[PDB]
C-alpha cells in the first residue's frame, strides 16, 4: 500500500498498466504515502 | 505556526507557556498582562511571545490526507 | 485606556479548532470581493433571466 | 601601580541571592574589560549539550522535518556537559559518534483517534490519542557503557512541557537525535544560559535638600524601595540603589534640575545569571573564570 | 580620552603589519593634560592618525 | 456557493476563502477592473484629436 | 512562524488578518553602534535566527509529463518505473520500484527526479533535477487521466521545499517604508545589551529616518514596547490622536507607569568594550 | 600556530612586535590589553580585529625598552591568569558562606 486516494483518503497501492484510481470511489488523484525511510538532518 | 522553542530576544525557553496561558485566560478570568507575569516572563522580550503568538498549527491540522473526512 | 485595541485570543484560538458551523466570520472580507462575485451573478439570474 | 595582590585587597563579591535557575550577584572592583569577559564567556563559550543530527525515519505530520529538528535542537537537556567528551571532525560518521561523546533520544508517537470521546467535544486532548508531543517524549536510550554513568541520573530536558508538535490520526513521528558538546558561539542552543548580562550600580547623588513636600513628588519619580524620607526630619535619601532602573524620571521636572543628578558607580557590577536548566548558575559562572584562566595558559604555553 | 582608551583607537585603525604606518613603530603624542591624570583629546586622536 | 467556513475546510479550500478567480489550467486567473466613462451622460469634451477628423472640425 | 502586531489597526482583526501573519515583532533599537548598517542596510543579531527569527521556506512545483510527444491511441512508448535492462544500481536511493521518488528525501543538482522505461529505445532514462538550489521532496501526486479507455499514469506532480533560511543582502522591512538587505549576522555576545538584559534582534541606522521622516515608526516603538509591559495591544488607526493629545504623551506615560522613561530610551552597554555608552539606546518591539 | 610573531611589524631590538592569535575575539583581547598597560614597562598596547568574520585577533605590544614585547606578553598572560584565581576564590569564599 504505496499510495492514498486524494478524496476518500483510502490507502491503495496500483499496479502495473493498472487504471490510476481509487477503488472505493472514482477518484483520479493519488497521493504518494510516506514511507519509513531514513532522513538525515543537521538540527540547525 | 507552533509556538517558538526558546524566545528570540534572549533565550528564555517559552515553549512551554502556550497551553499554561490560554488556561490563564479561559478557566482563570485574567487579563494578558497579569497572566504573563505569573508564568514568569518578566522582560518585555519574553512577553510579546506568547502575548502575539498566532498558534496557526490548529488551522494546518484540519487538513488531514490520512484520514476520512 | 481609550485608545487600546485587543488581542482576542481564545476567539482567534476558538475559531482556529471549529470553523463556524453558521455564516463565516469577518463579513467585511467577503464585500471585498462582491463586485467580482456579483457581476458574475447579474448574467445568469437576476430581473429577465 | 597594580598587581594582583592589589587587586586582592580590593576585589569583593556580594552574593544577592541564589536558586536552581537565577543567580544574583555582585562584582566589586574589577574592570568593565574583565566583567565583560566573564559576560561573553556564559553565553558564547561555556559548553552545553544540545540535539545537532536528527535522524528522521517517517514523518507525516503537518510541521516539516526542518522545523521539527529545529525545535529538538533548541530544547534544553539537563545533562552535565563534564560527563561526556567532544567530537572530532576529521573522524568519518562510523566512528565520530561513540559512547564517551554522544548521547541518543528517541521519539516514536503515533497519533489516532480516541473512541472514548465525549460527544460534542472540542478539547484535542479527550478527543484524540497522543495528539499533543511534548519534550518529555523524548526517550533516552543508553547505548554502550553509558548505561551504568547515567542509570544514576537519566537524560531528562529541563523543560519536560515544551511543545514539540501536534498530530491529527493517522499521522506519526519517528526519529533518533544525537546530542553531543557544543559552545554558544557556534549555534543559540549550546548557550545554557537565558540571559547573562550586567549593570552598572546607580549612583543617586542629592545635591540639595529635598525638605517638605518636594520629597513626597521626588520618591514618587523612583521605584518605591530606592528614595525614603527620614522619620526625625523631612529629608530624602537612599534608602537602596539597587532597586531602580534608571528611568531619569526627575529630569523631566523642572524642579529637580539642579536637586539630583544620577551618576552611575564605575566598578560595581550587578550580574544576573538565569541558565536554561542543565547546570545551576553558580556553576556557569564558575566554568566561565575556568574557561578565561585556561584561555591565557593556553597561548602561555604556545610557541611564538 | 585615558592612556588605555588613546592607545586602544589608533592600533584600531592604522595596524603597521598590514601597512598603513610609515615609520614600523607607532609615534604617540604627549596628553593636553598632565595632571591630575593624564587625558588626551580627539583633536589629537586625529593629530597621530 | 452557500458554504458555511466549517464545509469549506472539508471540502480542502480554505476556511475563510473569498472566491473571485478563475482556475485556468491550473492557475487562478482573474480579470482586472478598468474605469471607463459613465453610462448615459452627455459630457461636453474638447480634445485636440478632433480637430484631426479633416479640415474645418473644431 | 508569523505574529499577530502589538501595534495595529482596527481593521486588522475585522478582515481577519490574524489568519494571514505576515512578520514578526523585533526588538528593534535605532542605533549607530555597528558600523555595517549606515546608508540603507540593517543587521539581525546572529543568535536570533539560530532559534528561527524570520526562518520560511519556499514550496515550488514542476510537472513531469511523458505523453505530451504522441498523439492519437498509440501504445504508449514510455512507462514509469524499472525495465529488466542494465541500469545501474546508484539511484535506488532517491527513486522508489515505480520509478517516483520518496517523500521527503534530499535532492542536489544531478540527482533523478523520475525513473521511466523506453519502448522505442529499451532503455531507462530518468530526467534529473535541473536546478541549482537543494531542495526536499514533500509530496508526490498522480494526476490519472480521465477517459473511457482506462490508462497508465503519464503526468505526476511533485512538490518541492527549499529552506529559506535568512542569509545576509535579504531585504527585510517595517511596516512604515524602512527597507534594506541585512549586512552582518551579527553576533550576541557583540551587540549591544540593556540593563533589563535584553539585546535587540534588530539594529537599524538613525540616519535613515531624517531624510525619510518616518515618525510613525518612532512612535510604533513606543506603542509597541508599552504594549509588551502590559499585554494589551493599542490601536493604531490613523487620526485616533489629535495635537493636543500626543501619542507620545500617551504611550510615555505608559512606560513611565512600567518603570521605563517617557521617551522610549533605555541606558545600554558595548558588546565590545563592555562600557555604558553615552546617551540611552532608543529601543522597542516594531512589526 | 596559534600565536604567531608577524614578522613584517616586530624590530630588531624586540621591544616592537606585533602578535596574532587564531580564533579569539573581544573575549580575551579586552582583557589581555588591559592588564598588559599594567605593566609599567610597555609604551604602546592594543589588540584589534581585522575582519569580523575572519576570527583573528591581533594584539601590539611597545615598551621602553629593558624588556622585549615577548616578556611583556608573558606577564600579561601570567598576570590575567592570576586575576581569573583570585576571582574564583573569593567567589568560592562567598558560595559557601550563604
Ligand atoms: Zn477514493
Ligand atoms: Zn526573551
Amino acid at each position: 500500500l504505496k499510495y492514498i486516494c486524494a478524496e476518500c483518503s483510502s490507502k491503495l497501492s496500483l499496479s502495473r498498466t493498472d487504471a490510476v484510481r481509487c477503488k472505493d470511489c472514482g477518484h483520479r488523484i493519488l497521493l504518494k504515502a510516506r514511507t519509513k525511510r531514513l532522513v538525515q538532518f543537521e538540527a540547525r | 505556526m507552533i509556538v517558538p522553542v526558546r524566545c528570540f530576544s534572549c533565550g528564555k525557553v517559552v515553549g512551554d507557556k502556550w497551553e499554561s496561558y490560554l488556561n490563564l485566560l479561559q478557566e482563570d478570568e485574567l487579563d494578558e498582562g497579569t497572566a504573563l507575569s505569573r508564568l514568569g516572563l518578566k522582560r518585555y522580550c519574553c512577553r510579546r511571545m506568547i502575548l502575539t503568538h498566532v498558534d496557526l498549527i490548529e488551522k494546518f491540522l484540519r487538513y488531514n490526507p490520512l484520514e476520512k473526512r | 485606556q481609550a485608545r487600546t485595541a485587543d488581542f482576542r485570543t481564545l476567539e482567534r484560538e476558538s475559531r482556529f479548532i471549529n470553523p463556524p458551523k453558521d455564516k463565516s466570520a469577518f463579513p467585511l472580507l467577503q464585500e471585498a470581493v462582491q463586485p467580482h462575485i456579483g457581476s458574475f451573478n447579474a448574467l445568469t439570474e437576476g430581473p429577465d433571466g | 601601580e597594580w598587581n594582583v595582590e592589589k587587586f586582592k585587597k580590593d576585589f569583593e563579591v556580594n552574593i544577592s541571592s541564589l536558586d536552581a535557575r537565577e543567580a544574583n550577584f555582585d562584582l566589586i572592583n574589577i574592570d568593565t574589560s574583565i566583567a565583560n569577559a566573564f559576560r561573553r564567556i556564559m553565553i558564547s563559550e561555556v559548553p552545553s549539550v544540545a540535539a545537532e543530527y536528527v535522524y528522521f525515519f517517517n514523518n507525516t505530520s503537518v510541521i516539516q522535518d526542518e522545523v521539527l529538528a529545529h525545535r529538538i535542537g533548541l530544547v534544553p537537556l539537563k545533562v552535565d556537559p563534564d560527563m561526556l567528551t567532544w567530537v572530532d571532525s576529521n573522524l568519518p560518521d562510523d566512528e565520530k559518534f561513540t559512547d564517551e561523546n554522544t548521547i541518543v533520544l528517541s521519539l516514536n508517537v503515533k497519533c489516532t483517534r480516541n473512541p472514548d470521546a465525549p460527544k460534542g467535544s472540542t478539547d484535542p486532548k479527550e478527543l484524540y490519542n497522543n495528539a499533543h508531543v511534548y519534550a518529555r517524549d523524548l526517550k533516552f536510550e543508553p547505548q554502550g557503557r553509558q548505561s551504568t554513568t547515567f542509570a544514576d541520573c537519566p537524560v531528562v530536558p529541563a523543560d519536560p512541557d515544551i511543545l514539540l508538535a501536534k498530530l491529527r490520526p493517522g499521522q506519526e513521528i519517528s526519529l533518533k537525535a544525537h546530542c553531543i558538546l557544543g559552545i554558544g558561539g557556534d549555534h543559540a542552543k549550546f548557550s545554557p544560559v537565558s540571559t547573562a548580562s550586567y549593570r552598572l550600580l546607580p549612583q543617586i547623588n542629592i545635591l540639595q535638600p529635598i525638605k517638605g513636600e518636594s520629597a513626597r513628588r521626588f520618591q514618587k519619580c523612583f521605584p518605591p524601595g530606592v528614595i525614603g524620607i527620614d522619620e526625625g526630619s523631612d529629608e530624602a535619601y537612599v534608602k537602596d540603589a539597587r532597586k531602580d532602573t534608571v528611568s531619569r524620571e526627575v529630569l523631566r521636572y523642572e524642579e529637580f534640575a539642579d536637586k539630583v543628578k544620577l551618576g552611575r558607580v564605575r566598578n560595581h557590577f550587578i550580574f544576573n545569571v538565569e541558565s536554561a536548566g542543565a547546570m545551576t548558575p553558580e556553576e556557569i559562572f564558575f566554568k566561565s573564570v575556568r574557561i578565561l584562566k585556561n584561555k591565557a595558559e593556553y597561548l602561555k604555553n604556545c610557541p611564538i | 580620552f585615558t592612556r588605555e582608551q588613546y592607545q586602544q583607537y589608533i592600533y584600531g585603525c592604522i595596524r603597521p603589519e598590514d601597512g598603513h604606518t610609515t615609520r614600523s613603530k607607532i609615534v604617540t603624542l604627549p596628553p593636553t593634560i598632565f595632571k591630575p591624570y593624564p587625558l588626551w583629546t580627539g583633536k589629537q586622536i586625529i593629530t597621530t592618525v | 456557493n452557500k458554504m458555511s467556513p466549517y464545509e469549506l475546510v472539508q471540502h480542502k479550500e480554505e476556511s475563510d476563502e473569498i472566491g473571485g478567480y478563475f482556475i485556468v489550467n491550473g492557475i487562478e486567473k482573474l480579470i482586472r477592473m478598468l474605469i471607463v466613462q459613465r453610462r448615459n451622460h452627455p459630457m461636453a469634451i474638447i480634445r485636440p484629436s478632433f480637430a484631426n477628423r479633416g479640415a474645418s472640425y473644431s | 512562524t508569523g505574529q499577530t502586531p502589538i501595534v495595529k489597526a482596527n481593521l486588522y482583526d475585522d478582515y481577519g488578518m490574524d489568519n494571514f501573519p505576515n512578520g514578526f515583532n523585533a526588538v528593534v533599537a535605532v542605533i549607530s553602534y555597528t558600523g555595517y548598517d549606515m546608508d540603507d542596510a540593517m543587521i539581525i543579531n546572529k543568535s536570533a535566527d539560530e532559534r528561527g527569527f524570520g526562518y520560511g521556506t519556499m514550496y515550488k512545483t514542476e510537472k513531469v509529463d511523458l505523453a505530451l510527444n504522441r498523439n492519437r491511441g498509440d501504445p504508449i512508448t514510455q512507462h514509469f518505473g524499472f525495465g529488466n535492462d542494465e541500469w545501474p544500481k546508484e539511484w535506488l536511493e532517491k527513486l522508489d520500484e515505480d520509478g517516483l521518488p520518496y517523500i521527503g528525501t534530499y535532492v542536489e543538482e544531478g540527482d533523478p527526479i523520475c525513473a521511466y522505461f523506453d519502448d522505442t529505445l529499451n532503455k531507462t532514462k530518468i530526467k534529473t533535477y535541473h536546478s541549482s538550489e537543494p531542495a526536499y521532496i514533500e509530496e508526490v501526486n498522480l494526476i490519472g487521466d480521465e477517459s473511457n479507455k482506462f490508462q497508465e499514469l503519464q503526468t505526476v506532480s511533485i512538490k518541492y521545499r527549499i529552506r529559506r533560511t535568512p542569509q545576509i543582502g535579504d531585504k527585510f522591512s517595517s511596516r512604515h517604508g524602512q527597507k534594506g538587505v541585512c549586512s552582518r549576522k551579527w553576533p550576541t555576545i557583540d551587540m549591544p545589551f540593556s540593563e533589563t538584559g535584553i539585546q535587540p534582534d534588530i539594529i537599524i541606522n538613525p540616519h535613515a529616518f531624517p531624510s525619510r521622516m518616518t515618525i510613525g515608526m518612532f512612535v510604533e516603538s513606543l506603542a509597541g514596547k508599552a504594549g509588551a509591559l502590559h499585554g494589551i495591544a493599542q490601536d493604531s488607526t490613523p487620526w485616533i490622536f489629535n495635537e493636543d493629545d500626543t501619542p507620545a504623551d500617551y504611550f510615555g506615560e505608559q512606560l513611565a507607569k512600567a518603570g521605563y522613561n517617557y521617551h522610549g530610551n533605555e541606558p545600554m552597554y558595548s558588546g565590545a568594550t563592555g562600557e555604558e555608552l553615552r546617551a540611552d539606546i532608543y529601543v522597542g518591539v516594531v512589526y | 600556530e596559534k600565536i604567531k610573531l608577524l614578522t613584517q611589524a616586530t624590530s630588531e631590538d624586540g621591544t616592537s612586535a606585533s602578535f596574532q592569535i587564531v580564533e579569539e575575539d573581544h573575549t580575551l583581547g579586552n582583557a589581555l590589553r588591559y592588564v598588559i598597560m599594567k605593566n609599567p614597562d610597555v609604551e604602546f598596547c592594543g589588540y584589534s580585529i581585522p575582519h569580523p568574520s575572519e576570527n583573528l585577533l591581533n594584539i601590539r605590544i611597545q615598551t621602553y625598552g629593558e624588556t622585549t614585547a615577548v616578556d611583556a606578553l608573558q606577564k600579561g598572560l601570567k598576570d590575567l591568569m592570576d586575576l581569573c584565581d583570585v576571582v574564583e576564590s573569593k567567589f568560592t569564599e562567598k558560595i559557601k558562606s550563604m
